[PDB]
Order: structure tokens, then C-alpha cells, then sequence
DNA sequence: ATGCATGCATGCGCATGCATGC
DNA sequence: GCATGCATGCGCATGCATGCAT
């Protein structure tokens, strides 16, 4: 046992000593606390390491108790620091001031939130093994998103009115359900015995904002014949609205149970988520194959792009497809018919709270302004299909079944793979690139060296220029996607020449050849992406040049 | 569902035979089963298994092989199916329409209890690093092949049902047995239209092997030998007429013979632990030998020019170099070694040479 | 001390999705 | 190319058992 005086003198010492950082943080934290221009403050573990580290373990076993402290010791802390009056006061200041003017519950007056940050040396642990040995410490959990509840308000501090007397009641919360007064418990009217009745106030009861969420454990972290674990997350305050389904995220928080078996459960501080030319070095080949996936993740200024690839089997369409869902940071992968029907478009489900019904969206939806991938494209539904094609041409999902009546946006970019032409992948599709293989010995020779070197290196063969890894690629690409270029007005004369003969020649070739404005809107985009790429304001003549070269060699492949 | 001592009667068997480890293992695969080497050595080979790699970028390499047998009826590929079931630690028998789509690939349930929905685990889900053998191949649907094609590439299956989204790993190896479209293989026609499958489920699986019942009377005189000296058989301590670890196995005048007297097959027990260390190593390719695969592929693929009047079973894509390489892996780690050598390299390329062209009779 | 709301099957009516057979 | 057989989720009402708040 340890008396908490001393820990909380300490606490109070430590947020006013810490200038180890040169400016003094905390100071001017407290400062922006007191003035109400910050509703949020944040406890570093790895900033308390410089102090006694015994502190970092009492709070590790007693999360709760030291977050309290905290708590108090900054309520405590917040006048000292304070200048100047609330420069603009909203109802609850007005509230808070009118009290004070005029015990009040510490968390009434309180208009602030504290939070514990894990510390770096505590390695994050795995959904499956937390169990009662870490109920009530402090715990760090990576995994991905798959369910998410709306935002709703809930009680805090409860204020009750008498009938009688303006005398007013309060009642802290600390249960989810509570029992409601009746009688009035002040002075007056026990003195008089008047019997008064109270009455709930929604003005004066404080209220914060309240979330669920679920997450998965990884497919990497599973063992050998199980199926992932689930675990539920609790979210209140300024970190409500971080997290979305289908994300990648790292929280730390605290494990408890509630009530001689009990259910257990986890309340969140903090949540986190986790030539240029180089897709995919490890294959061989397909030059002129990876400009296009590099146009496709850029994406035009609808500009949104599509792109199929027909090809043998064994020409490795499959791993393209999983690096372009790797780079992309909004992806989605399908396979075939394991996410058909109820996989794509949304489906009503039950709440975890309301009890009601809500939409829950599919892969399309999740992708929305993203890029989804598609592999075996014939092999799918003719539902899917049509769906597909609705996402293309119009970007919008349309539904109308028994209980669900909806439009659904999904401004997505599709990248598909199938095998062997169909009229409708020409006339919807933007792009089509049919890769053949015929055997050709130095072709070979070459392929195998670089496979070999592949699988004994376990890295690509060096070369003059090095490739980089996803997280430049990744902001470069971020960089870029901010211009929006424009078409200057006299290369019109231009453009427009570049499409009539084109489709001059196309008249020529009567055996089997496609043309639209379809063409050329894609010869648009392409030429305002390359412009884009370049971050220059006018489009310029190199930009459509090559966009048409692109077009042309997607043609020429027969 | 290990001893002690028995690692220095595995150091010293490894020590001794070398060479000779893998052709003896191959040797005493089946004893029950008379014949067919290469398809032994085919199956020790699925015993020992590949290398799975993993790279910086998380691209992912498949380690496991496929086989499948085709061939007439009465050519024991069944029983060897059986065997591998019970030899195998991990082993699930499916046949065609035994199982469906759903039973095959894990699906999604929506409890009554709680609302939620809960994923359950499909056949090839749980054989996890394991074998699921396949009889009758051939009466499967189209739509459970296009399922088992994501396994069979990746080792992966990703399931989506609004709610839940997930990707379970299945990463297995698979045995098929199937029968010819006519019932009996036809010598003259190609094999092309014997086998009737789409070329990318063909070429999604490692290796083809075709059987045939040729009815030759030494052949014959040796099979019904073997046949009835093992149907002659009673097991010892049993008295006749009633109703119902050393390394070598101890001869016995039916089940080897007068003549098998110079040589003897390895025990099951000491077959197992050998295979699970075997398993266990990790090899490493040598550059000596990557240029030999290299060029033995390129001449594979040229050979178009160089096929005489012989036919192809299967097409040479790209997956064929991951097969040699795959197949080379395996025999290195028969023997218990460090580094792949030429003759390593040799063998995968002469059972490439064996698997993949067949003559055709006029 | 007593009568009632709730947990746990089970029938009812329905729509929706997957497979196939003419 | 489509209607139907065979699961399966959805929403609901109804009946049998029991456990205790007013
Ligand atoms: N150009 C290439 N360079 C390197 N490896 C290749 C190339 N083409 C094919 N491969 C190899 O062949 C395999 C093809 O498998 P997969 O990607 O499933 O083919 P597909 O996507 O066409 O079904 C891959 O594992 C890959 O390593
Ligand atoms: N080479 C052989 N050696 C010993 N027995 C054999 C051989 N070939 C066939 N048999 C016998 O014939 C039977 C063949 O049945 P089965 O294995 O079901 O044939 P399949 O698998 O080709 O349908 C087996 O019971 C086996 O005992
Ligand atoms: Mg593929
Ligand atoms: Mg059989
Ligand atoms: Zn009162």
C-alpha cells in the first residue's frame, strides 16, 4: 500500500517540470486548457521514463486510479495558469460561470479529457492472449476495424430541478444503467418536508460523445488451423470519429470486465493507423505494363480510370493486382466467388446499440475513393457484373429490394484480370492490355536468371537504378495527386486532329476495331494525369503525345 | 494423433547411405504396392515438401506441389491415395460430390444467439500445412475448381459477407485421382482430349502422371506373384485358420521373398521420424546449379522443335521453373545436407522428362 | 406474498440466394 | 435463358418454463 498524497504531489510537480523538450510544453498545454482553446490533453509514458520509471508501472497496474489523479492534479493546475476570461462562451460555459458566480461534482466543472500514451518499450500484445492476467493494466492491441457504431450522446452528470425550490441536484454516473431521483434531497425542503419532486434537466446534464468498434486480429498472427478472434473497443471523447471499417489501427487501452463470470471488454486512449516506375521489381518484364498501373493510382482530374488486363495463365496477373492493393491506401482484393452478392454493394444489419437496423456497405463501398481489384472477372455473377458495370459508367450503386431502398456512392477505380473478344470489356472499359507468350530462347534464358536470383537472393537482381519502398512512393504519389493541371484552349486545334484521323484509320480497319468520345475522354485523362504528374498548370504537348503512344500499344495487342 | 536415442541412429544411417538415402526411401515407400517408381518418388517428395519464402515486400512464394494420376481402372492409385492418408499427420480425404463449395471453403453463419456473424472453417481450411486427397477428381464441378484454384495458387481464401471480411490461410498440398472421359485411356488419341480438363487448372498443378494397364505376360506373372504371395500372408502370433525400433524392417519369406534377401525396407516409425527431420531442415540453392535449371528450362521450352512424334501431357509455362525448383528443394532435403548439388538438380529435371511427354501410337 | 416480464424453443409467413433441368 | 428445388437469413408471433420486485 502507498498513500496517493505523495503520487499526486509528484504528478503536479512532474506537469510543471518537464522543460526537458527548448520550450516549456506543458505550460503552454495548460495555458490553452484554461483559456478553453483545447479540449484534449495527452500523457506521454516514455516522457514520464525520464522521472522515476516506478510510476510507469503503478500506472500500467492501476490505469484508472492514476488517470483520476491526473485528472485532478490538472483541475487543480488550471488556475494558476490562467490570463484572460473565455473570449467566446458557449451554454456550458454560461452554466459553469453562473455556478460559480452563485459540492458541484469535479466532473460537472471539468470540461476536459486526459489520455495515456504506452510506452515504446512495451511491445503490443495479441488479441489472443490478453486474458485475466492483464485485467485492469494497461495493454497495446494492433488489429483491423470491421465494425463501427454511429455517434451518440450519453450521460455523464445528471441535474435535477426541485418543484419547489431552485435548489439543483446532481448525480454522477458511473453505471450504464442508472436509477432516477424522485424526492428532493435539499435543505429547504427537508427542513420544510414539502415532498418536491424533481425533474431532469437536459441543459444543465453533461453529456459525451459515445462509439463502438470491433476489431480482428491479423491473418499473420493466426495459428495453424484457427480462425481470427474478435475483440470490442469502446470510444469517448475527441477520439471519436478516428477510426473506419476496413483499417489498419494500433490502440492502447485498458482491459475490464463487467459484472461469478464476467464479460470483458476495452476502453481506448489512444488510436493510430498504420523513374518512379519500380511496381512490383521482383517480375521480370512488362515495361510498358507498369506506366499504365502508375497513371491508374495517380488518376485523372469524372476522372476516374479503369483498367483490365486478358492474359495466358502463368504470366503472373495475380501479383500485380495484390502489390497494386498493397500500395494503394484505400484497396480492396477480390477473388471470385467469396465476396459475391452480399460481398459487394450493402446489406441491413441489426445495431449494437440503437437495436435498429442500419446499412452496412461491401467492398465497393469500402473502396469508395479508393481502387478495388478484381481477378477472375468472367468467372463472376451476371449480378456482379451488372453491378460492376453501374460502378463504371455512373459511380453510384442504385438498390431496391424488400426493406432497403438506397443509392450508394462509390467513386472507385477498378483494376481487373481475366483470361481469354467480348464487345462490352471494349466498349466499357477504358483500358484493355492483352498479354501473350510465345517461347523465345534469350527470353527465356533471361526470365529464369532473374527467377533463380529471385528465390536464392530473396531480392530483386541490382541494377543503375534503384527502386524505392511503399512509403515514398506512397507520399509522392499524395504530392502529385494535390495540382488539378488545365487544357489550354488552342490545343483543342490539336487534339481534336489527333482524334479524326485516328478514327479514320479505325474506319480503314473494318475487321475489328472500336472507337467512341469514350476514347477520347480516356485520351483526356490520360494527358491531364501525365500533366498532373508534372505538377505544371497547362497541359502540355509531350503529355498527349505519350498518352496516345499508351493508347496505341493497348490497341496494337491484337 | 518422439524418443531419445534414436538421433544416432539417424546421424549414422544419413552418414552412411548419402546417395542412396532418397532411392531407398522411395524403395520402401508401399511395399503393398508393386511398381511405379516415379510416383513414389513423386510422393516422398510431397512428404518432404518445398520452401516457403518471404520477402521485404510481402509478396508471397508457394512452397507446396500438386499431383495428379491419371490412368486406367485396377492401377492402385486409390490405395495409395489410402496410404498417404494414413501416413500423412494432416491428412483429409474429399472426394468429388462428397463435399460441395461450402464444404470446402470456409463460410459465414449469422448466430441467432448474439446477431453477430461467425466464420466456419471450410475442409481445406483445417488441413493446414497438410494433404487433402481427392478421388474421383474428374465428377467434381466447375465451381468448386475455380474455388480450389485460389488455393492452390496462393494458399489463401478471402471471404466477404457485409460485416465481416476476412482472409483464412490454406496453405496445403492436394492429391487427385480421376478417371479418363472414355473409361479406359485410348492409345491413339492425344492426351489432349483422354484428360478433357481447361489448360490453366492443368497448369496450376506441378505434376502429371499417366498409368496404363498393359497387359505384357512378365508383367502379369510378376504382379499376380506379388499379389498372391501378399494374400498369402498371415500376420505371427495369430494361430491359422481364426477368425476376425530397428531401422530395417525384418525379412519375411512372403512379404520380401527368397531373392529380396540382400536388401531390406525401412521401418514406418523410423520412416516418419526421418521425414518430420528431413521437414524440418533448410536448404540453401547454390549458384552452381541455378545456371544448369536455367538453361535445362530454356532447352525445355525450345524442345517444340525437338518433340519428335511425341505429345506433351502438360503446357511449360513459367510455374514449370518453380516446379524444378520446388522438386529440387525436396530431393535435397531427402538427405539431410546444407546446400543444393548437380545431382539434386537432376533428378527433378529427369522426372520433369518423364512426366510431361508421352509417345503416341499409331 | 403474489402475479408478471423475460429467456428459450417452435410454428408462421416471407424474401433471398445458389444450383439445375428442360 | 428461366422457373424451381434446396438451404438460409429476417421478422414475427406463440407456447412452456421460472425467478423474483412491488
Ligand atoms: N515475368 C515474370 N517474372 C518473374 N516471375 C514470374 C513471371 N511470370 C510468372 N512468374 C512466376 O509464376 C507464377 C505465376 O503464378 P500466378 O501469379 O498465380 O499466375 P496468374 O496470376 O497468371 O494466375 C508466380 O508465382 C511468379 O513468381
Ligand atoms: N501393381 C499392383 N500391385 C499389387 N496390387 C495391385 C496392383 N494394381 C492393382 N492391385 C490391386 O487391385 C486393386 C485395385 O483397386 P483400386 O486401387 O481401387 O484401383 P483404382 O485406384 O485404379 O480404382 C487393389 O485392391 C490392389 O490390391
Ligand atoms: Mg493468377
Ligand atoms: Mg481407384
Ligand atoms: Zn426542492
Amino acid at each position: 500500500l502507498k498513500d496517493y498524497a505523495l503520487e499526486k504531489e509528484k504528478v503536479k510537480k512532474f506537469l510543471q517540470e518537464f522543460y526537458q523538450d527548448k520550450q516549456f510544453k506543458y505550460g503552454n498545454q495548460l495555458v490553452r486548457l484554461a483559456h478553453r482553446e483545447q479540449v484534449a490533453l495527452y500523457v506521454d509514458l516514455d516522457d514520464v521514463a525520464e522521472d522515476d520509471p516506478e510510476l510507469v508501472d503503478s500506472i500500467c497496474e492501476n490505469a484508472r486510479r492514476y488517470a483520476k489523479l491526473f485528472a485532478d492534479a490538472v483541475q487543480e493546475l488550471l488556475p494558476q495558469y490562467k490570463e484572460r476570461e473565455v473570449v467566446n462562451k458557449d451554454v456550458l460555459d454560461v452554466y459553469i460561470e453562473h455556478r460559480l458566480m452563485m459540492q458541484y461534482p469535479a466532473e460537472l466543472m471539468r470540461r476536459f479529457e486526459l489520455y495515456f500514451q504506452g510506452p515504446s518499450s512495451n511491445k503490443p500484445r495479441v488479441i489472443r492472449e490478453v486474458r485475466a492476467d492483464s485485467v485492469g493494466k494497461l495493454v497495446t492491441v494492433r488489429g483491423i476495424v470491421t465494425r463501427v457504431s454511429e455517434v451518440k450522446p450519453k450521460m455523464v452528470v445528471a441535474t435535477y430541478t426541485c418543484d419547489q425550490c431552485g435548489a439543483e441536484t446532481y448525480q454522477p454516473i458511473q453505471s450504464p444503467t442508472f436509477m432516477p431521483l424522485i424526492m428532493c434531497p435539499s435543505q429547504e425542503c427537508q427542513t420544510n418536508r414539502s415532498g418536491g419532486r424533481l425533474y431532469l434537466q437536459t441543459r444543465g446534464s453533461r453529456f459525451i460523445k459515445f462509439q463502438e468498434m470491433k476489431m480482428q486480429e491479423h491473418s499473420d498472427q493466426v495459428p495453424v488451423g484457427n480462425i481470427p478472434r474478435s475483440i470490442t473497443v469502446l470510444v469517448e471523447g475527441e477520439n471519436t470519429r478516428i477510426a473506419q471499417p476496413g483499417d489498419h489501427v494500433s490502440v492502447t487501452g485498458i482491459f475490464l470486465p463487467i459484472l461469478l463470470l464476467s464479460e470483458t471488454y476495452l476502453e481506448a486512449h489512444r488510436i493510430v493507423k498504420m523513374l518512379a516506375a519500380s511496381i512490383a521489381p521482383e517480375i521480370y518484364g512488362h515495361e510498358d505494363v507498369k506506366k499504365a498501373l502508375l497513371l491508374l493510382l495517380v488518376g485523372g482530374v469524372r476522372g476516374n480510370i479503369n483498367i483490365c488486363l486478358m492474359g495466358d495463365p502463368g504470366v503472373a496477373k495475380s501479383q500485380l493486382l495484390s502489390y497494386i492493393d498493397r500500395l494503394a491506401p484505400r484497396s480492396q482484393y477480390t477473388t471470385g466467388r467469396g465476396s459475391s452478392g452480399v460481398g459487394l454493394t450493402a446489406a441491413v444489419l441489426r445495431d449494437s446499440v440503437s437495436g435498429e437496423l442500419t446499412l452496412e456497405g461491401g467492398a465497393l463501398v469500402l473502396a469508395d475513393q479508393g481502387v478495388c481489384c478484381i481477378d477472375e472477372f468472367d468467372k463472376m455473377a451476371e449480378a456482379d457484373r451488372t453491378a460492376i458495370h453501374e460502378v463504371m459508367e455512373q459511380q453510384t450503386i442504385s438498390i431496391a429490394k424488400a426493406g432497403i431502398l438506397t443509392t450508394l456512392n462509390a467513386r472507385c477505380s477498378i483494376l481487373a484480370a481475366a483470361n481469354p473478344l467480348p464487345a462490352a470489356l471494349l466498349s466499357r472499359f477504358d483500358l484493355l492490355w492483352l498479354i501473350q507468350d510465345r517461347p523465345d530462347r534469350d527470353n527465356d534464358l533471361r526470365l529464369a536468371q532473374h527467377i533463380t536470383y529471385v528465390h536464392q537472393h530473396s531480392r530483386q537482381p541490382p541494377s543503375q537504378f534503384e527502386p524505392l519502398d511503399m512509403k515514398l512512393m506512397r507520399r509522392y504519389i499524395a504530392m502529385c495527386r494535390e495540382k488539378q493541371p488545365m487544357v489550354p484552349e488552342s490545343l483543342a486545334d490539336y487534339i481534336t486532329a489527333a482524334y479524326v484521323e485516328m478514327r479514320r484509320e479505325a474506319w480503314a480497319s473494318k475487321d475489328a476495331t472500336y472507337t467512341s468520345a469514350r476514347t477520347l475522354l480516356a485520351i483526356l485523362r490520360l494527358s491531364t494525369a501525365l500533366a498532373r504528374l508534372r505538377m505544371v498548370d497547362v497541359v502540355e504537348k509531350e503529355d498527349v503525345n505519350e498518352a496516345i503512344r499508351l493508347m496505341e500499344m493497348s490497341k496494337d495487342s491484337l | 494423433s518422439f524418443s531419445a536415442e534414436d538421433i544416432a541412429k539417424i546421424k549414422k544411417f544419413s552418414k552412411t547411405r548419402s546417395k542412396d538415402i532418397f532411392d531407398q526411401l522411395a524403395k520402401s515407400l508401399a511395399p503393398s504396392i508393386h511398381g511405379h517408381d516415379y510416383v513414389k518418388k513423386a510422393i516422398l517428395c510431397l512428404l518432404l515438401g518445398g520452401v516457403e519464402r518471404d520477402l521485404e515486400n510481402g509478396s508471397h512464394i508457394r512452397g507446396d506441389i500438386n499431383i495428379l494420376l491419371i490412368g486406367d481402372p485396377s492401377v492402385a492409385k486409390s490405395q495409395l491415395l489410402r496410404y498417404v492418408l494414413c501416413t500423412a499427420p494432416r491428412a483429409i480425404p474429399t472426394t468429388g460430390r462428397g463435399s460441395s463449395g461450402v464444404g470446402l471453403t470456409a463460410a459465414v453463419t449469422t448466430d441467432q444467439e448474439t446477431g453477430e456473424r461467425r466464420l466456419e472453417a471450410g475442409a481445406m481450411v483445417l488441413a493446414d500445412r497438410g494433404v487433402v486427397c481427392i478421388d474421383e477428381f474428374d465428377k467434381m464441378s466447375d465451381m468448386d475448381r475455380t474455388a480450389i484454384h485460389e488455393v492452390m495458387e496462393q494458399g489463401r481464401v478471402t471471404i466477404a459477407k457485409a460485416g465481416i471480411h476476412a482472409r483464412l490461410n490454406a496453405r496445403c498440398s492436394v492429391l487427385a485421382a480421376a478417371n479418363p472421359v472414355y473409361g479406359r485411356y485410348d492409345q491413339y488419341k492425344t492426351p489432349m482430349e483422354n484428360i478433357g480438363l481447361q489448360d490453366s487448372l492443368l497448369s496450376r498443378f506441378d505434376l502429371l502422371f499417366i498409368m496404363l494397364d498393359q497387359m505384357d505376360p512378365e508383367q502379369d506373372r510378376e504382379i499376380s506373384d506379388h499379389v498372391l504371395r501378399m494374400h498369402r500372408y498371415r500376420a505371427p502370433g495369430e494361430q491359422d485358420g481364426d477368425a476376425m525400433t530397428q531401422i530395417y524392417e525384418k525379412h519375411d519369406n512372403l512379404l520380401h521373398g527368397t531373392k529380396k534377401k540382400k536388401e531390406k525396407m525401412v521401418s514406418a516409425a523410423f520412416m516418419k521420424k526421418y521425414i518430420h527431420v528431413a521437414k524440418i531442415i533448410k536448404p540453401v540453392l547454390t549458384q552452381e546449379s541455378a545456371t544448369y535449371i536455367a538453361e535445362e528450362y530454356s532447352r525445355l521450352r525450345s524442345q517444340d522443335s525437338m518433340s519428335s512424334d511425341t505429345a506433351r501431357t502438360s503446357p511449360v509455362t513459367a510455374r514449370t521453373l518453380e516446379t524444378l525448383i520446388r522438386l529440387a528443394t525436396a530431393h535435397a532435403k531427402a538427405r539431410m545436407s546444407k546446400t543444393v548439388d548437380l545431382q539434386d538438380a537432376e533428378e527433378a529435371v529427369e522426372l520433369v522428362q518423364y512426366a510431361y511427354f508421352k509417345k503416341v501410337l499409331e
